[PDB]
RNA sequence: UCUAAGGGUCGGGUACGAUCAACUUAGAACUGGUACGGACAAGGGGAAUCUGACUGUCUAAUUAAAACAUAGCAUUGCGAUGGUCAGAAAGUGAUGUUGACGCAAU
RNA sequence: GCUUGUGACGGCCCGUGAAAAUCCACAGGAAGGAAUAGUUUUCAUGCCAGGUCGUACUGAUAACCGCAGCAGGUCUCCAAG
RNA sequence: GAUGGGGAAGCUCCGUUUCAAAGGCCUGAUUUUAUGCAGGCCACCAUCGAAAGGGAAUCCGGUUAAGAUUCCGGAACCUGGAUAUGGAUUCUUCACGGUAACGUAACUGAAUGUGGAGACGUCGGCGCGAGCCCUGGGAGGAGUUAUCUUUUCUUCUUAAC
């Protein structure tokens, strides 16, 4: 398809948040003003839930599985698309170009997407997603 | 006309032994050493003097704060950024193959 | 402007040795500082660089192979035999 | 009568080897586990020169089986194998170039080198740029496996021991005429001190067998007895003939 | 070693715990192409660093002079 | 004492101009007790015979050679429980970080 | 221009032209750590301390070796019109 | 070149990680108390050997009858050690920003692994730096001036950091 739509998982594949996955939440499949070139804007993980074993009760688990979250404008040459999936209703709204642009509201962003992204991994929806890809 | 005289008690022309000529507030010619030059460092993995990351000697790096030793993706100061887009496809894929390599043994298993 | 009649880079060595050992050398030495196909990237970019080591400008690939050669005739037909050999214990 | 030369060189002064730029000692991997129960991966990172030798090395680096970490083999690199490339060790590896494999594993006619004479002896054989060794023929019960050397000499081994496919890079380094002293000389600089030679005929009779004359000359037989003493070996030491061999040679 | 332009930054360091001396030295110098004027350093001396604030005005000088700390011991010329 | 040739930098809608700075080379006059690489600096050439191919080496202190070495050519030994060599011996040693495109010996 | 330093290149090899201390970085994530108040000294500033032996001069037609203030020998840097 | 060793009548010879039960660190366990054991590693197995190889970090002015990168003056820097104050970070706990190459005053990180640096021939032309050499103007001091020369000589410099 026009493979690059509204829920596709990547893997952002430069700058930082490079090897860590994002999901798309926005595709500007042509072009801005700025940003003179097709480029998707995500929101992914920045530091993973730790892995959690019997050994770790409590609070531990708690802590362990803790998530920060991140969103980027980011080039269509930088995500490897992935065959995976999912759902990005919960931050529509959250993600927006208007979202970037003044940083108190990229900060309220995350505060949702960190909160949509941990009650997601309860449960463990989207299993793949939220696992470090190592290289 | 004016020459000039080494300053340590070596008098050989060694590696270690560089000079260089300089006019002072006295208004005179004096040598100063000169220590051997840095080379950039090299990413471990193309070889490439690596970009981003300052050079000194080994030892004057422990007098330096860590932004001249990094630049911040994964792998940073180590491996050479488009070293690290070659990791990051190849072990996606290869983690993908991985899984399409199962599931089509796994069939051969049930289907024989 | 042709240079020479036939000494080619054997030229250096002046009138010494004499023909015949020339001769011999100017075989061999066109052989090592000629530029070769790559066959991983398909590009001429590979010059040798000591006896028995090809590498390549671009994309940087180094083959062993022959002291002036890239593919020595004999390390070839044993390719072929290897092969040929091969084949029979799958098949 | 003074002690001749070829004695002195064995009490290893001046004549020992030159040693300091070496790559190291080349050997296949220690005979572990893997290499004798299936096979290990390993990736040539890496072929080079190493001083004094014809052929180039290949360091190949495998997995710690037991540990994690890696640990990286010299190898001497087989022609046409390359930077990168996946090295596969073992019994049951499969009949590539670059590989290794015990020779009882291969059909006959296989073309392999660096082959041990003993398993686990991490390679004696056809090391030398351009040699190799053609399996002739195997020997199941009591297994051997029977191989022609670089020398043309047939001798038959264990068949475990192992076996890397293909002949040894930098075939015809000897091609090419050294042409002028230099060469020899600088050639002989990264092996040991053997060049350049003295001649016993050009010598007084203190100094050799071949010492002293009015005239140039070796002044007896030049065949010497295997039942000679050190200090007479000088010259065709045991030779059963001698002169310009005629006619066709190759091991009948 | 260090030299100085934000000259708030400045009387925070005249103050600064450390710093016993002070020197102002005077310079005359040209200005653009004609006329001359009156340079004036203001140097702390830190226990680490010597700092010096150039003040080009005239004017500023004498006026940042007077706010010098009245316990600071200060070498004139 | 003249002459010609060989360069640099700026602004030109989307042909030229202006100046700055270099010894090279060739040509042309004039001129002298015909001298002028004016000191310094700086290869004699040619025709052959003998002999070693060459560059390189040695008798410090009577021999530098045609003698030694060399590349090149050819012969020998050896697959490691080995060849050649060291040691009084040895759980000793050189070649050997070596393997016949090798090492050892003429 | 001269001398020296350095860079991007090119030529050469059957020659491809040390080692180790030592310093840094990365992968890893064991652990540890906040809202009534935590974490942080690879940011800045601030405090103390750095022992032992050698340091003169000659380095050569007189300071060294040649019986000697011997026309010999004896490693090297700087270098004007 | 000592050591477990092996030879040797013996002075000694061999061997140097070698047929060896070869060792020490990080902190927890102590709140009888100073340091026993609890983990978990690390098996690298002496040492001597460079005043030209490697290598933490200093400069300029001044000063002596004779010392100076060593004294004096001024200004630095490195290493070990202590440590607080400011800043940064955190209610989304372990920084943001840039599509990206990457940015920064900071922006936790044990074992273990891995990478870099230390670290490397020789010649050739090209390019650039420094010091030197040449030179115009001006500001000085000097020399020649029968005659001629807006002249001949000279000063005009800037360290580490
Ligand atoms: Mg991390
Ligand atoms: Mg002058
Ligand atoms: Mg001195
Ligand atoms: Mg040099
Ligand atoms: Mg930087
Ligand atoms: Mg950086
Ligand atoms: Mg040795
Ligand atoms: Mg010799
Ligand atoms: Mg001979
Ligand atoms: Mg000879
Ligand atoms: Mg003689
Ligand atoms: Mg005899
Ligand atoms: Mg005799
Ligand atoms: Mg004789
Ligand atoms: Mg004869
Ligand atoms: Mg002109
Ligand atoms: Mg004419
Ligand atoms: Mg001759
Ligand atoms: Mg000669
Ligand atoms: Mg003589
Ligand atoms: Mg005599
Ligand atoms: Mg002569
Ligand atoms: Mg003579
Ligand atoms: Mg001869
Ligand atoms: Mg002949
Ligand atoms: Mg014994
Ligand atoms: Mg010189
Ligand atoms: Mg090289
Ligand atoms: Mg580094
Ligand atoms: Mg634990
Ligand atoms: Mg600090
Ligand atoms: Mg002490
Ligand atoms: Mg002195
Ligand atoms: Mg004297
Ligand atoms: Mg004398
Ligand atoms: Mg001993
Ligand atoms: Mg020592
Ligand atoms: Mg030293
Ligand atoms: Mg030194
Ligand atoms: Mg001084
Ligand atoms: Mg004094
Ligand atoms: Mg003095
Ligand atoms: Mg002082
Ligand atoms: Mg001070
Ligand atoms: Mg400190
Ligand atoms: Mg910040
Ligand atoms: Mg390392
Ligand atoms: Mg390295
Ligand atoms: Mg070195
Ligand atoms: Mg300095
Ligand atoms: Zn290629």
């Amino acid at each position: 398809a026009k493979f690059l739509k509204a829920g596709k998982v990547a893997v952002v594949v430069r700058g930082r948040y490079a090897g860590k996955k994002v999901v798309i939440v926005k595709p500007h499949d042509e072009g801005s003003k700025s940003h003179p070139f097709g480029h998707a804007l995500v929101a992914g993980i920045e530091r993973y839930p730790l892995k959690v074993t019997k050994k770790h009760g409590a609070k531990k688990v708690a802590k362990r599985t803790k998530i920060k979250p991140f969103i980027k404008v980011v080039n269509y040459n930088h995500l490897l698309p992935t065959r995976y999936t999912l759902d990005v209703e919960a931050f529509k709204s959250v993600v927006s170009t208007e979202t970037f642009e003044q940083p108190s509201q990229r900060e309220e962003a995350k505060k949702v997407v960190k909160k949509a992204f941990e009650e997601r991994h309860q449960a463990g929806k989207n299993q793949w997603f939220f696992s470090k890809l190592r290289f | 006309a004016q020459r000039v005289t080494f300053r340590r008690r070596n008098p050989y022309n060694t590696r270690s032994n560089k000079i260089k000529v300089v006019k002072t507030p006295g208004g005179i010619l004096r040598a100063q050493h000169v220590k051997k030059l840095a080379t950039r460092p090299k990413c471990g993995d193309c070889g490439s003097a690596l970009q981003g990351i300052s050079t000194l000697r080994p030892r004057q790096y422990a007098t330096v704060s860590k932004t001249h030793k990094t630049v911040s993706r994964a792998y940073g100061g180590s491996r050479c950024a488009n070293c690290v887009k070659e990791r990051i496809i190849r072990a996606f894929l290869i983690e993908e193959q991985k899984i399409v390599k199962k599931v089509v043994k796994e069939q051969t298993e049930a289907a024989k | 402007a042709k240079r020479t009649k036939k000494v080619g880079i054997t030229g250096k060595y002046g009138v010494r040795y004499g023909s015949s050992l020339r001769r011999q050398v100017k075989k061999l030495e066109i052989q090592q500082h000629a530029r070769y196909d790559c066959s991983f990237c398909g590009k001429k970019t590979v010059k040798r660089g000591a006896a028995g080591i090809w590498t390549c400008s671009c994309c940087k690939k180094t083959v062993a192979g022959g002291a002036y050669t890239v593919s020595t005739a004999a390390a070839a037909t044993v390719r072929s035999t290897i092969r040929r050999l091969r084949e029979m214990v799958e098949a | 009568g003074r002690v001749i030369r070829n004695q002195r060189k064995g009490a290893g002064s001046i004549f020992t080897s030159h040693t300091r730029l070496r790559q190291g000692a080349a050997k296949l991997r220690t005979l572990d586990y893997a290499e004798r129960h299936g096979y290990i991966r390993g990736i040539v990172k890496q072929i080079v020169h190493d001083s004094g030798r014809g052929a180039p090395l290949a360091k190949v680096v495998f997995r710690d089986p037991y540990k994690y970490r890696l640990r990286e083999e010299i190898f001497i690199a087989n022609e046409g194998v390359h930077t990168g490339q996946f090295i596969y060790a073992g019994k049951k590896a499969s009949l590539n170039v670059g590989n290794v494999l015990p020779l009882g594993s291969v059909p006959e006619g296989t073309i392999v080198s660096n082959v041990e004479e003993k398993p686990g002896d991490r390679g004696a054989l056809a090391r030398a740029s351009g040699n190799y060794v053609i399996i002739i023929g195997h020997n199941p019960d009591e297994n051997k496996t029977r191989v022609r050397l670089p020398s043309g000499a047939k001798k038959v081994i264990s068949s475990d021991a192992r076996g890397v496919i293909g002949v040894i890079a930098g075939g015809g380094r000897v091609d090419k005429p050294l042409l002028k002293a230099g060469r020899a000389f600088h050639k002989y600089r990264l092996k040991r001190n053997s060049w350049p030679k003295t001649r016993g005929v050009a010598m007084n009779p203190v100094d050799h067998p071949h010492g002293g004359g009015n005239h140039q000359h070796i002044g007896k037989a030049s065949t010497i007895s295997r039942g000679a003493v050190s200090g007479q070996k000088a010259g065709l030491i045991a030779a059963r003939r001698t002169g310009l061999l005629r006619g066709s040679q190759k091991t009948q | 070693a260090r030299e100085i332009t934000d000259i708030k930054q400045f009387l925070e360091l005249t103050r600064r715990a450390d710093v016993k001396t002070a020197t102002v030295k005077i310079n005359k110098k040209l200005n653009k192409a004609g006329k001359p004027f009156r340079q004036t350093k203001f140097k702390v001396r830190g226990s680490s660093s010597l700092y010096t604030l150039v003040i080009n005005d005239a004017g500023k000088a004498k006026k940042l002079i007077q706010s010098l700390p009245p316990t600071l011991k200060v070498n004139r010329l």
